[PDB]
């Protein structure tokens, strides 16, 4: 936690660099949080950015209308 | 006869600046004969370390809980036109490189040894657009997309929907649509300009943020004190008196530290408890006012409440609440009922009104006049029973279709 | 495990102390171990307390879920629970109360035409509570929350103005049950 490990699977981040996980471009589904917008989790561990949720862009029309 | 828009701010703090520190480090530090005769001491240091980190997830948790009320992140549509209506302001601006509206970074500008800061789980950037996403909705859905999936609907109509839940009606609507468009925006330029003005706005998150700045700096200064010792130095004591007097002195030193570290603890814990009751009374007006309209009465804005507006702020939320405020009121004269061939009429939603010559039907919020007939009015008995009837014809609609 | 500390004596014992060590000093050892032990009570009952504040809050936002959507409807959006709220069900647990709760929620989405109102015969026609929408030829009315379509009505439907002043109409007539009625 905000010690750099350059003076001491290598990710710095905001909070500190992370030893023994790598770093994954792909986003899933947080479960181990860990702080800055980066947490890791178990599939090996792999780290990579939190998924806010499936984007959803809804069709806006000025007469359109989606009833149940 | 006339209503006006009205837009106020109101400011809740969510979650403050996490912190964690280490007991033997802030006590004494490098001393290896301190960390050997803290050990005798119990599990102080590990109840200090769990509370700490309870209070630090449990502020993760209601930051993530106050933001984070739907599981779809939506995004505006590239055309920005909705009835003439203008959201310049709140929405994004695509020209930022924090994809943050002027809003966002007029209050961002606005905001100014063992311990150590950690960085929130949820940091700018996200929060932001989470912002958008709930703009996104509420303006594409209304309240649809919080009680399930995304129904488009256009601006107008929702506008409708709010103004038949608050109880007006959508004549006024259609009448009057470029004058309420122009009467929003120009009472959100007018707020933008009170808040561009007024320094004293964002006061809540201030005063936070100088709150925990000033403990975090008494408890670095509680540091030097003596506390019966004949200085705040440890090593001076150790070099210099006999260790039978000096272990006790270290002892002294030591439990005042641990004293004043749980004071500050305590101090952390209630403050923390205040922060979390004013997350939760925000995440009650997120859930009430935000994604669905409200009928409480000055709960979460002045009048009538229509829809509000969340933005985005360092350790809190601000909203942007658009209230229906009445005005230019006149005299009238009213009655309880209509006495007509000998029954009594009453109105099935509005109020019997008179100029001074001819009787009229009016909404409870509006003025508008109509002729008594038997589509909104309802007899129930005769006209002598209720006292301060007046006399006055009832017209049928249906009438002059078979009089001819 | 607080009772194991020695608080910088040389027992955890004051049996071991008072029978150990001289009294003038011994008391002074008593002193400071009954105020370490004092201290830690302390802390102990601030925990206690926070602790308590906290549950109590909690129950008294259970208390308020009970008198608002238990004994009777809250029109509190996601409130005690997401979408339309219907009603709960509460059940007994250990230290803490259980909700069943029971809930609307709308599906099956379909793509609709609308228009704020309908011009006929030169006067504006708004609904009442539905809402007009278009399947592509005609024109009916629906509650906001189903798709339960309908002929135009004037029962259904108010008159307030003309159409010359709203934006985005469409021309359409309206059925009125009453000129069949006196057709016959
Ligand atoms: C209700 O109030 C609004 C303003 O609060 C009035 O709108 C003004 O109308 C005059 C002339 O009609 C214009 O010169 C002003 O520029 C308008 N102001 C705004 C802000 O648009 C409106 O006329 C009032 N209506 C009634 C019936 O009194
Ligand atoms: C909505 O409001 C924005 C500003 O609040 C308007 O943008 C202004 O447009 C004028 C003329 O185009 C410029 O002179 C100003 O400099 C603009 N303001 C800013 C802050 O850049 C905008 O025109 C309004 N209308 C729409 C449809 O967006
Ligand atoms: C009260 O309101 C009614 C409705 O507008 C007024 O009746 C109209 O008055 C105008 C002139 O003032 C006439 O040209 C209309 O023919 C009247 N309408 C009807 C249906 O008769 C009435 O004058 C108003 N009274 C006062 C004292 O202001
Ligand atoms: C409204 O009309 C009723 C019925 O025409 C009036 O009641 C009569 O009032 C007169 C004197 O005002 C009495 O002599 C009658 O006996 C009343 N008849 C009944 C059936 O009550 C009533 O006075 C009128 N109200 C006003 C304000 O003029
Ligand atoms: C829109 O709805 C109307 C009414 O439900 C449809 O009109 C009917 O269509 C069926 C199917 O061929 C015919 O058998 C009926 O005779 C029609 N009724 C009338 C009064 O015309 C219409 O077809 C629908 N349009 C679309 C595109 O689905
Ligand atoms: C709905 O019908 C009305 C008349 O039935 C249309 O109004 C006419 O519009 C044309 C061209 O816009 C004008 O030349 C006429 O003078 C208008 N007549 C009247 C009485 O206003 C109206 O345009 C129609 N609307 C739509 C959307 O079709
Ligand atoms: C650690 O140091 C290296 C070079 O000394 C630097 O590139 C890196 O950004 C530092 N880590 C952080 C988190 O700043
Ligand atoms: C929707 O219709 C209105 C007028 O009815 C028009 O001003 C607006 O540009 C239209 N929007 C689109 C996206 O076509
Ligand atoms: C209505 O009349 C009362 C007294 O007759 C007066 O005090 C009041 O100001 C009037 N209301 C308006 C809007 O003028
Ligand atoms: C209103 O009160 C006054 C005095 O109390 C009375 O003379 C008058 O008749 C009352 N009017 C009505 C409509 O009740
Ligand atoms: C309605 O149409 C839009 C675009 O025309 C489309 O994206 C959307 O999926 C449609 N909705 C349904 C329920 O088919």
């Amino acid at each position: 936690q905000g010690v750099n490990c350059t003076e001491v699977n290598v990710f710095q981040t905001r909070a500190g660099c992370l030893i023994g996980a790598e770093y994954v471009n792909n986003s899933y589904e947080c479960d181990i949080p860990i702080g800055a917008g980066i947490c890791a989790s178990y599939q090996s561990i792999i780290a990579y950015t939190m998924s806010l949720g499936a984007e959803n862009s809804v069709a806006y029309s000025n007469n359109s209308i989606a009833i149940p | 006869t006339n209503f006006t828009i009205s837009v106020t701010t109101e400011i809740l703090p969510v979650s403050m600046t996490k912190t964690s520190v280490d007991c033997t480090m802030y006590i004494c530090g490098d001393s290896t004969e301190c960390s050997n005769l803290l050990l005798q001491y119990g599990s102080f240091c590990t109840q200090l370390k769990r509370a700490l980190t309870g209070i630090a997830v449990e502020q993760d948790k209601n930051t993530q809980e106050v933001f984070a009320q739907v599981k779809q992140i939506y995004k505006t549509p590239p055309i920005k036109y909705f009835g003439g209506f203008n959201f310049s302001q709140i929405l994004p601006d695509p020209s930022k490189p924090s994809k943050r509206s002027p809003i966002e970074d007029l209050l961002f500008n606005k905001v100014t040894k063992g311990l150590t800061v950690l960085p929130p789980l949820l940091t700018d950037e996200m929060i932001a657009q989470y912002t958008s996403a709930l703009l996104a909705g509420t303006i594409t859905s209304g309240w649809t997309f919080g009680a399930g999936p995304a129904l488009q609907i256009p601006f107008p109509m929702q506008m409708a929907y709010r103004f038949n839940g608050i109880g007006v009606t959508q004549n006024v609507l259609y009448e009057n649509q470029k004058l309420i468009a122009n009467q929003f925006n120009s009472a959100i330029g007018k707020i933008q300009d009170s808040l561009s003005s007024t320094p004293s706005a964002l006061g809540k998150l201030q005063d936070v943020v100088n709150h925990n700045a000033q403990a975090l700096n008494t408890l670095v200064k509680q540091l030097s004190s003596k506390f019966g010792a004949i200085s705040s130095v440890l090593n001076d004591i150790f070099s210099r008196l006999d260790p039978p007097e000096a272990e006790v002195q270290i002892d002294r030193l030591i439990t005042g530290r641990l004293q004043s570290l749980q004071t500050y603890v305590t101090q952390q814990l209630i403050r923390a408890a205040e922060i979390r009751a004013s997350a939760n009374l925000a995440a009650t007006k997120m859930s009430e006012c935000v994604l669905g309209q409200s009928k409480r009465v000055d709960f979460c804005g002045k009048g009538y409440h229509l829809m509000s507006f969340p933005q985005s702020a360092p350790h809190g939320v601000v909203f942007l609440h658009v209230t229906y405020v009445p005005a230019q009121e006149k005299n009238f004269t009213t009655a309880p009922a209509i006495c007509h061939d000998g029954k009594a009429h009453f109105p099935r939603e509005g109020v019997f009104v008179s100029n001074g010559t001819h009787w009229f039907v009016t909404q409870r919020n509006f003025y508008e006049p109509q002729i008594i007939t038997t589509d909104n009015t309802f007899v129930s008995g005769n006209c002598d029973v209720v006292i301060g009837i007046v006399n006055n014809t009832v017209y049928d609609p249906l009438q002059p279709e078979l009089d001819s």
